[PDB]
RNA sequence: AACUGCGAAUGGCUCAUUAAAUCAGUUAUGGUUCCUUUGGUCGCUCGCCACUUGGAUAACUGUGGUAAUUCUAGA
RNA sequence: CGAUCGCACGCCCCCCGUGGCGGCGACGACCCAUUCGAACGUCUGCCCUAUCAACUUUCGAUGGUAGUCGCCGUGCCUACCAU
RNA sequence: CAUGGUAAUCCUGCUCAGUACGAGAGGAACCGCAGGUUCAGACAUUUGGUGUAUGUGCUUGGCUGAGGAGCCAAUGGGGCGA
RNA sequence: UCUGGGUCGGGGUUUCGUACGUAGCAGAGCAGCUCCCUCGCUGCGAUCUAUUGAAAGUCAGCCCUCGACACAAGGGUUUGU
């Protein structure tokens, strides 16, 4: 939840993450790619040089971080929201017969 | 948190999904993933494919009044003015009409003598 | 009240002008002294001598 | 961006100069002849509602 | 002020493209491209808002059998823009220029890319719509 | 000043188009329309405002936008 | 199937006493006629060229029937036929 | 960590600056900023490619009496595709 | 182990695009029955509409289960300052 976004919903994807599981502790969210695969451990160190680019020691403030399923072609970001586009189904019917 | 657009399919695209169509003809088009942009390349008509939002609402699948007048002053005559002249009902208004009765009587009787 | 804005009601620069209109404003019923309960602006410029304009009613 | 604010039951339109944004968002997204309040313009526009009657573009 | 961002080439030399301009030759075949180095083997490419030079193959015989220098103001490979926009257009089309990126013609058909008409002010003024 | 009405479809210019086309003479419209002028018709119908009914906008006052136009907005 | 405007203004007064009546116009009109026309047609008439002799007819070309459109007559257009 | 390998490169634009210099015409550079070229090492969120998940529709010829469900045609063909 | 990992099942995600059956006074039309009917009633008929964003697949290298089922203190070869 960004203070742009402030939606009840966490980093993990509709869906979540495929081929690792649900991130449930603390993460770090790094700018580009990672070598290694999916849930490969990855040693994260200091830097050996003194930051003093613009590129460096500049405020990243997000706006919004995309949580539709990767699964696919996912283009919906909250199960609330997909329930909310896509209306009562079939299943939800019949359960709500059983419920009654 | 950009501007939200919308498809071929009616549906929601995120930033960062799909793809812009600018045409020949400055028509601008955003389609949300390759099935949506191969079927309006295609020409197909969104209202006859079953999960576009447009057959939905074709099919319909799934789903003041007041007059106030206010009260102005106008030159000449003030509110208080204007009050008071439409105020003149208590036998006043009848005062009036009964002092111009008799100014047209005595205007006619005039009328009269003159003539003869 | 906003400074200048919600205060100092300014007046409009003419009254009504068909004898319908003069009944509705002032609550006259039928012919009780409509051609003098028609509203006289008044000029009053400094560089000539003030009198009072009366509107040609219609109707 | 200005604000040619009208009071018809009194008349004595005047033009107000705003330029922080925060005043303007809660007019932005919104058409005309729809109603707002007004309370985002300071304390001294609560109890405020004003419908956006027109305007007139960056080129006139 | 600012440089204009890597786009996705997709027009070698040797494609002919559109010519968009009112100057009387209807297509535009690259020969080079400006500001390309190279490589072995690599064929020169293009995107929009780059210059090239081209020969005119259909046109007016003035025009025909000769050099030019253009700029390609509208491509069929899609391209990032920064934004997460994938944006690409119905055909290619390129203008007419000289050396100093004034338009030879007076008018253009079709929208003009963005990253064209801010990085060629000649350009953006006769271009009808900006995609 | 502005609204309403009328005129602006006349005049003037040129001869590019145009070879039964235009055009000239002849005849027809019982196969059509027609501002205006002039002459007819306007109590010919049986059927709680009529001593006269309603609303809006100009002009006008005031606040503007635009570099710009016989551009115009709100009140 | 007149809710319009101007001009000098006058008659009746029993019932009364404030009303009812009047001339000259201007503007306005549904329709008819006239004026100005307009539009489409009737008959006849046009320069050179055969190193232009056969054209038109799929896509209206000629005609019929019934329509559409047009202010109106008409392949002006449509459908079906005849060639 | 002995030892061995070893990698980054070049250009443009803005600013400097219509500045230094120059009679004039012309016309730099250092710092800083924004991006590219060639190369390298990755990576798959996105866009694209693949696609026999032989996943799901469509469809030709034949075959199971027909329906339903399917199959065969050396991947039947084709659309979309995790 | 305060159990474990499997196999089915469920839910989520996602892919395709609306299943079979049934119903319809939807349907170009055509064919049979007329003491009937007074506009009928029986069929054939691609397609359409509703049930039905349905049906089907979805880890095999997707996510979460704490539902069901059995199984897991078993086996073999070696290794000493
Ligand atoms: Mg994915
Ligand atoms: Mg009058
Ligand atoms: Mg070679
Ligand atoms: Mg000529
Ligand atoms: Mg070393
Ligand atoms: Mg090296
Ligand atoms: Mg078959
Ligand atoms: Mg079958
Ligand atoms: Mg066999
Ligand atoms: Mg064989
Ligand atoms: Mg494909
Ligand atoms: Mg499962």
């Amino acid at each position: 939840s960004t203070d742009y976004d402030l939606s009840d919903k966490s980093i993990n994807p509709l869906g979540g993450f495929v081929h690792y599981g649900e991130v449930t502790n603390d993460f770090v969210m790094l700018k580009g790619c990672v070598v290694g695969t999916k849930k490969r451990v990855l040693t994260l160190r200091k830097s050996l040089l003194v930051q003093t680019k613009r590129r460096a020691l500049e405020k990243i403030d997000l706006k919004f971080i995309d949580t539709t399923s990767k699964f696919g072609h996912g283009r919906f970001q909250t199960m609330e929201e997909k329930k909310a586009f896509m209306g009562p189904l079939k299943k939800d019917r019949i359960a709500k017969e059983e419920g009654a | 948190m950009k501007v939200e657009l919308c498809s071929f399919s009616g549906y929601k695209i995120y930033p960062g999904h799909g793809r812009r169509y600018a045409r020949t003809d400055g028509k601008v088009f955003q389609f949300l993933n390759a099935k949506c942009e191969s079927a309006f390349l295609s020409k197909r008509n969104p209202r006859q494919i079953n999960w576009t939002v447009l057959y939905r609402r074709k099919h319909k699948k799934g789903q003041t009044r007041r007059a106030v007048k206010f009260q102005r002053a106008i030159t000449g005559a003030s509110l208080a003015d204007i009050m008071a002249k439409r105020n003149q009902k208590p036998e006043v208004r009848k005062a009036q009409r009964e002092q111009a009765i008799r100014a047209a009587k005595e205007a006619k009787k005039a009328k009269q003598a003159s003539k003869k | 009240d906003i400074p200048g804005l919600t205060d100092t009601t300014v007046p409009r620069r003419l009254g009504p002008k068909r004898a319908s209109r003069i009944r509705k404003l002032f609550n006259l019923s039928k012919e009780d002294d409509v051609r003098q309960y028609v509203v006289r602006k008044p000029l009053n410029k400094e560089g000539k001598k003030p009198r009072t304009k009366a509107p040609k009613i219609q109707r | 961006m200005k604000l040619n604010i009208s009071f018809p039951a009194t008349g004595c339109q005047k033009l107000i100069e705003v330029d922080d944004e925060r005043k303007l968002r809660t007019f932005y997204e919104k058409r005309m002849a729809t109603e707002v309040a007004a309370d985002a313009l300071g304390e001294e526009w609560k109890g405020y509602v004003v419908r956006i009657s027109g305007g007139n573009d960056k080129q006139g | 002020s600012g440089a204009k961002f890597r786009i996705s080439l997709g027009l070698p030399v040797g494609a002919v493209i559109n010519c968009a301009d009112n100057t009387g030759a209807k297509n535009l075949y690259i020969i080079s491209v400006k500001g390309i180095k190279g490589r072995l083997n690599r064929l020169p490419a293009a995107g929009v808002g780059d210059m090239v030079m081209a020969t005119v193959k259909k046109g007016k015989p003035e025009l025909r059998k000769k050099v030019h220098p253009a700029v390609v103001i509208r491509q069929r490979k899609s391209y990032r823009r920064k934004d997460g926009v994938f944006l690409y257009f119905e055909d290619n089309a390129g203008v007419i220029v000289n050396n100093k990126g004034e338009m030879k013609g007076s008018a253009i058909t079709g929208p003009v890319a963005k990253e064209c008409a801010d990085l060629w002010p000649r350009i953006a003024s006769n271009a009808g719509s900006i995609a």
